[PDB]
RNA sequence: GGAGCCUCGGUUGGCCUCGGAUAGCCGGUCCCCCGGGGGUCCGGUGCGGAGAGCCCUUCGUCCCGGGAAACGGGGCGGCCGGAAAGGGGGCCGCCCUCUCGCCCGUCACGCACCGCACGUUCGUGGGGAACCUGGCGCUAAACCAUUCGUAGACGACC
């Protein structure tokens, strides 16, 4: 009944509307990952965007003044709650369903996380297209903890690598009971080749 | 337009023994073995012939500017082969007018420190690149020679010692001090 | 013993975009997403269940605090699989992203 | 006149209406691509105007049929000659197609003279259709699918239908 | 590196389309995103196709790049592609996925319990099959 | 219109919520970063302001005017009593940021650091730690401590102490002692945690912590002033005498 | 660690995880080379070791037969693995519990409430008072007043 999403290979804005049309319909959504969320667009190009966005403070009193987010989760709910009406109740309500995240929180680090393809570099950019990580765009205007959550998720992807491994073998005895068991589930497996199950 | 097929086929040695994963070419042979990344190319690379004598690169529905590539790593892979075969030899002369540049290399030729530039007492402190090898010649006074495989990585230690010593606020046209880059051959030659 | 209702989500009311006629719903059932695939809602009765503070009589059942708002699927909506709702009193605004039940009932298979 | 849709080629002959003085003008035939016979017609006594003193007032359409492809199973080889009109100044221009059918390829020119050169549809005078031989054509990008052996792959599929599993598992693969 | 080639005479599959989930065959190439196909023997008249409603198989039949419908159907028949199609495990999994799809609710009834019983006698194998490894690690 | 003349602006921005701080006692914003080259010791120290006086030195800097020269030096005294390790806490790094991961305080407090956990040491029953004391002479508890010592060792990163002042040694009138949180910059975590281990409940000498002739800095709360015009606070003109509403 | 009364609501089976590539991948055999990697070979690739997917499936009970199970199904103690925002996860023995559990078939019954709606859950849900009953426990601090002057317009602060 949760929605998370990976955020890695995501084009920012392609993602931004597809959540943002989600959470207006009470589905509760976890964007994780959110520094691999690319922009297009060269690097530079997107620095200045964002550099350009520094600039934008209260005269008077930047107190006040628009807050830039630094870290990429929360430059990427900035993104979503310009698709919502969140100065109205609908919109407020539906922002507390999203829950971005930088990395996999252990909550969510062993869910099989959803991907949406027609938000997905790979597919809506031409492969000639230059493109900005939004990680590293993160961290040089502002975002102090790249090189931590780095360290963090390279200790869960050795972590998921165990698991896998042990996932393999231990579907590879999957594999290895049918040519055991051929000879009493005969009379199954025709009933579910009859209907297309197995074939 | 887009021309349907632009190809170049690269003929190699048999000293040298080539293979590659995917878009990503190594270079393996006499002087060592050389690996450069390709990934951002977008090309076909198919390495065809038994005895594998020939390495063909291929470029489908390419315009104007990505037909431009397909030599590039022609040119590239080659560059990779003499590498390999016969090294890269830049040979870096020291032109000065009244002060002499004494130059001076630490860490087994890899550090190079350049002293008494224009008369200044600033010393000068260039790190090579990784795989570099300087040399001061013998039989000869100012040279400065450099050795390695990869040409990028001799071209550019060359040009660091070569923007190294530049001559500040002063008429260029009369101050032609510096090292200069004055011969680009190779270790050895057949 | 088991679930007899399709999954359908209060979108919103039928709108223009500075004026919204509030005695039509836009229902968006799970599942459908295409006009092509929408007839087989059409004319399905549809309700929208809450639960209040007092308690209600139950049609074959004791008081409990729950009720409903009984309406019908009118017509497709759109062109991606939503669908026009009526319903025998305007669905209220705090529905808006909740869940109603399209029941089979009114079948025509 | 607006290229909607595909057009089609038409056969439009007229003549002046008999005056006392002349019985029996002489026809007038032409070759009109358009969406409708309607625009047809009122695209024939356009050109007629301009190469002749008529008009529609003093002039009749005797016959307004549509001319079929002779061959629309064969790849051909079509050479169009346009008359269109920029910003700042007009032009002749001699374009190449390669087609099925000569309405098909003059519908393909107007979206090209469209996406080329800004021009829209009713600044071109489409003046001859003539289907060249294959030795014959100049162009490149239309002399390199005269192979016998033509072979290609499609490198990199776009992924469509991407809105079925709006909300899918596995990333999407890109080579088949 | 590239295996199947949009050429004359492969046998493509037909993706989207008023003749979707039919074969056909590649007689000439008209343009760069458009080619002209025919199925003789698949119901499928020849015409001008774009290239993204087809699937360009693993079969190639070899005929001169503009012959007639009657001799591609000799060199369909000749290659006997229907039955070659057939045999594949991509047409396999094509005729069960609609089989998957025409099951009527009692015959997803009986795959229920086909495949309620058929899991159990799984699952205690390879249970099974973990104890009968855990004694050979010691 | 533009200004006629140019002048710079009137104090600094750098320091602008110039408020009462929250705090009486100088917080440390940053540790030095550690390298586990170095042996393990601590990083800051506590004393208390005494007074000013002279000094006579030679100066040795060449090239000068006042080389191998006597010159009067005013310098400040700071009374630093040795402090008494009470504690130490172990800090996890998340994304974030630095998040306290387990504490851990000394079997016995002394009462004079037990002021600190009160408002009115003179009503109160003083039973902290009281409980948590209990934690030492049974084996099950002991044999909790190492279960959160060793997890220290293997998910902390940065490992602080916590220190307090002897205030029964200053001739001062209060008697509440100073927590302090000191990190331990130095070798691994394991070595690190260990020598504070054994640390426990001793006294530091400020000689363990600095030496002759160092660079420190001395982070501390102003002295305060009360509520000032702008004279006085950022130190604009005084407008000339003729002025109506004040100057 | 038991029953009831208010109140706030939404919901109406679960997916417990490789990393990533996209002009490439996935799974195996390891005959091969070093302390898990590399290389090789064999299979798949409009992904079927497929999210176009998988799992679980409940009308109930009583007998009897067949297939499947015997290592299984169900119960109290320890044992560790888990730290980015940490599970009632797995492992040992326990006295008792069954060939009952699933798949085919036999027999019999379970208000058959007489065509009709909020049914079917997560639900020992959240929050709140008042009773149950035992077992185990636990005996504080803040603020004022007073004082200080490292503070101060008053509060605050030490």
């Amino acid at each position: 009944q949760v929605l998370v999403l990976d955020g890695r290979g995501h084009l920012l804005g392609r993602l931004a509307a597809i959540v943002a049309k989600q959470v207006l319909l009470g589905r509760k959504v976890v964007v994780v990952r959110c520094e691999g969320i690319n922009i297009s667009g060269n690097f530079y190009r997107n620095k200045l965007k964002y550099l350009a966005f520094l600039r934008k403070r209260m005269n008077t009193n930047p107190s006040r003044g628009p807050y830039h987010f630094r870290a990429p989760s929360r430059i990427f709910w900035r993104t979503v709650r310009g698709m919502l009406p969140h100065k109205t109740k609908r919109g407020q309500a539906a922002l507390d369903r999203l829950k971005v995240f930088d990395g996999i929180p252990p909550p969510y680090d062993k869910k099989k996380r959803m991907v949406v393809p027609a938000a997905l570099k790979v597919v809506r950019l031409k492969p000639t297209r230059k493109f900005a990580y939004l990680g590293r765009l993160a961290h040089e205007v502002g975002w102090k903890y790249q090189a931590v959550t780095a360290t963090l998720e390279e200790k869960r992807k050795e972590k998921a690598k165990i698991h896998y491994r042990k996932k393999k073998q231990l579907m590879r005895l999957r594999k290895q009971a049918e040519k055991n068991v051929e000879k009493k589930i005969s009379k199954f497996t025709d009933v579910l080749k009859t209907h297309g199950l197995l074939v | 337009m887009k021309t349907i097929l632009s190809n170049q086929t690269v003929d190699i040695p048999e000293n040298v023994d080539i293979s590659l994963k995917g878009r990503t070419v190594i270079v393996k042979g006499p002087r060592g073995t050389l690996r450069r990344d390709f990934n951002h190319i977008n090309v076909e690379l198919s390495l065809l012939g038994k005895k594998k004598k020939r390495l063909r690169v291929d470029k489908w529905w390419g315009n104007r500017k990505e037909l431009a590539t397909v030599r590039t790593i022609c040119s590239h892979v080659q560059n990779m082969i003499k590498g390999v075969t016969l090294g890269f030899r830049y040979k870096m002369r020291s032109v000065y007018a009244h002060f002499p540049i004494n130059v001076v290399i630490q860490e087994n030729g890899s550090l190079v420190e350049i002293r008494n530039f224009l008369g200044e007492k600033y010393i000068r402190r260039v790190r090579m690149r990784p795989g570099v090898a300087c040399s001061v010649s013998q039989a000869q006074k100012d040279e400065l020679v450099l050795e390695g495989n990869d040409i990028e990585l001799v071209s550019n230690s060359a040009a660091l010692i070569q923007q190294a010593t530049t001559v500040k606020n002063k008429d260029i046209r009369k101050f032609l001090d510096g090292i200069y880059v004055s011969e680009k051959g190779t270790v050895q030659q057949a | 013993s088991g679930r007899l209702w399709c999954k359908a989500i209060f979108a919103g009311y039928k709108r223009g975009l500075r004026n919204q006629r509030e005695h039509t719903a836009l229902l968006k059932i799970e599942g459908v997403y295409a006009r092509d695939e929408t007839e087989f809602y059409l004319g399905k009765r549809c309700a929208y269940v809450y639960k209040a503070k007092n308690n209600t009589v139950t049609p074959g059942g004791k008081p409990n605090k729950t009720r409903v708002i009984w309406g019908k699927v009118t017509r497709a909506h759109g062109n991606s699989g939503m669908v026009r709702a009526k319903f025998r009193s305007n669905l209220p605004a705090k529905a808006i992203g909740h869940r109603i039940r399209v029941m089979l009932y009114p079948s025509r298979i | 006149m607006k290229a909607s849709g595909t057009l089609r080629e038409y056969k439009v002959v007229g003549r002046c209406l008999p005056t006392p003085k002349c019985r029996t003008p002489p026809l007038y035939r032409m070759r009109i691509f358009a969406p409708n016979h309607v625009v047809a017609k009122s695209r024939f006594w356009y050109f007629v105007s301009q190469l002749k003193k008529m008009k529609k007032s003093s002039g009749e359409i005797v016959y307004c049929g549509q001319v079929f492809e002779k061959s629309p199973l064969r790849v051909k080889n079509f050479g169009i000659w346009l008359r269109y009109d920029s910003r700042s100044g007009t032009h002749n221009m001699y374009r190449e197609y390669r087609d099925l059918t000569t309405a098909g390829a003059v519908t393909q020119c107007y979206r090209d003279m469209g996406a080329r050169h800004r021009a829209r549809a009713h600044s071109i005078q489409i003046m001859k259709v003539e289907e060249i031989a294959a030795s014959k054509c100049r162009r490149p990008a239309v002399k390199q699918f005269h192979d016998s052996k033509i072979k290609f792959p499609l490198p990199h599929r776009v992924l469509r239908r991407q809105h079925k599993p709006r909300f899918t598992t596995k990333r999407p693969n890109t080579f088949f | 590196v590239f295996r199947r080639f949009v050429e004359v005479g492969r046998v493509a599959y037909v993706s989207f389309g008023p003749h979707a989930g039919k074969l056909v065959a590649i007689v000439d190439v008209i343009d760069q995103n458009r080619a002209l196909v025919d199925g003789p023997c698949t119901r499928v008249r020849r015409q001008a196709m774009p290239f993204k409603c087809m699937q360009l198989t693993d079969f190639i039949l070899k005929f001169p790049h503009s012959a007639r419908q009657k001799y591609v159907r000799k060199a369909w028949e000749k290659a006997d592609i229907n039955t070659k199609w057939a045999a594949t495990r991509w047409a396999k999994k094509i005729e069960a996925r609609e089989r998957k799809a025409k099951m009527t609710d009692f015959d997803r009834y009986k795959v229920m319990k086909a495949k309620k019983m058929r899991n159990r006698i799984i699952k205690n194998e390879v249970k099974k099959l973990q104890r009968a490894a855990l004694l050979k690690a010691s | 219109s533009h200004r006629k003349f140019s002048a710079p602006r009137h104090g600094s921005l750098g320091f602008l919520p110039r408020k009462r701080s929250s705090r009486h006692r100088g917080k440390v914003k940053s540790f030095p970063k550690d390298d586990p080259s170095k042996p393990v010791h601590l990083t800051a120290f506590l004393g208390y302001k005494a007074g000013m006086t002279h000094i006579v030195r030679e100066v040795d800097r060449p090239g000068s005017k006042v080389n191998k020269k006597e010159v009067v030096e005013a310098v400040t005294i700071v009374e630093t009593p040795p402090m008494v390790v009470v504690g130490i806490v172990g800090y996890v790094e998340t994304p974030r940021g630095l998040r306290t991961f387990k504490t851990v305080f000394a079997e016995h407090i002394s009462d004079e650091c037990k002021r600190r956990f009160y408002k009115n040491w003179h009503k109160s029953k003083k039973k902290a730690f009281t409980k948590y004391c209990k934690k030492w002479q049974d084996d099950a508890g002991k044999r909790q401590l190492d279960k959160d010592f060793s997890s220290m060792k293997k998910y902390c990163q940065v490992i602080r102490v916590l220190a307090h002042t002897q205030m029964r040694l200053l001739p001062l009138r209060q008697k509440k002692a100073h927590l302090m949180e000191i990190q331990v910059n130095g070798g691994t975590v394991a070595e690190k945690l260990d020598w504070a281990r054994e640390r426990l409940e001793q006294q530091v000498p400020v000689s363990q912590v600095f030496g002759q002739d160092e660079m420190i800095d001395v982070i501390g709360v102003t002295k305060g002033k009360g509520y000032k015009g702008v004279t006085s606070r950022w130190h604009t003109k005084k407008l000339p005498r003729k002025t109506h509403r004040g100057l």
